[PDB]
């Protein structure tokens, strides 16, 4: 369904900066608080 | 050229983007929230819009 | 997670700088400041944050 899940690919030909799937969200996450809320 | 999506962190394409993909540092200090450098620092400071 | 020197950057304190170049008339502060921080909007949020840890 997300093609950056599959072994044949290179998750650093979708996330820059060394991101991750999970890293990524989690930066999505902090985003959507801190400029919202607190 | 740079993808302005990759250079907001993520490209829904990939390797299919029409885009290039430079890879880049992110600057930690602007991670947590404040660089003093601002356009001065080396390490990148994407933007969330 | 941050530091300037050595120093976490939560508490480092913005009032010691002698620059200070996000103050001016029209500045892109969103090279300084992500999420839209201010410099009063992220001492604030520095404030907050050493209070809980
Ligand atoms: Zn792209
Ligand atoms: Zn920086």
């Amino acid at each position: 369904d997300k093609p950056w899940r599959k072994p044949g690919a290179d998750l650093s030909d979708y996330f820059n900066y060394g991101f991750n799937e999970d890293t990524w969200k989690a930066y999505c996450e902090k985003q959507k608080r801190i400029r919202m809320g607190l | 050229k740079d993808c302005p999506w990759y250079d907001r962190g993520f490209c829904k394409h990939g390797p299919l983007c029409r885009h290039r993909h430079t890879r880049r540092v992110i600057c930690v200090n602007y991670l947590v929230g404040f660089c003093p450098e601002g356009p001065s620092c080396k390490f990148m400071h994407p933007r969330f819009e």
